């Protein structure tokens, strides 16, 4: 997904928790919740 | 020299009582199953 | 995946008891039956 932002906009953050559909790799991995795995998340600027 | 040959034993009528096969018997109609046999799958996905 | 990871440090070789040590897991500690404690009587106030 992305995240907005800028130099000229002010402080933010939302209360609620943003959502998201992971159905498909967890049934492409055969892989259930409560089994052994992890996330790894990468974050890139729009500038590159 | 396989592909326009009659495949055995389902030429034969004594042999094999359905029709519908001895007419089909013919190597190339496996392939047009979907206006021969009009026998379809539920979905085409595999592994999610 | 935060309430699977085993409880330190009661995963450690240094737990005098052996029960524990095997199913010292946040899943499994929702059931007290395996833990021998119970209750006398747990109404609130009188109120059932
Ligand atoms: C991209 O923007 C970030 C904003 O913090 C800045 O730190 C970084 O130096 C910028 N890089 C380029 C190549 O513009």
């Amino acid at each position: 997904f992305a995240v907005l932002g800028g130099p000229l906009e002010m402080d933010w953050h939302f209360d609620r928790l943003f959502q998201y559909d992971v159905t498909s790799v967890f049934n492409q991995m055969h892989l259930r919740p409560d089994s052994v795995y992890h996330f790894d998340v990468h974050i890139t600027a729009i500038n590159g | 020299n396989i592909m326009r040959q009659p495949l055995k034993p389902f030429n034969d009528k004594g042999q094999n009582e359905f029709d519908l096969t001895n007419r089909y018997s013919r190597p190339i109609d496996v392939f047009d199953y979907s206006n021969h046999f009009d026998y379809h799958y539920d979905t085409l996905n595999f592994n999610s | 995946q935060e309430l699977r990871q085993p409880l330190e440090p009661f995963n450690w070789d240094s737990n005098p008891n052996d029960f524990i040590r095997e199913n010292a897991r946040a899943v499994d500690a929702f059931d007290y039956d395996q833990f021998n404690y119970q209750y006398d009587d747990l109404n609130f106030h009188g109120l059932t």
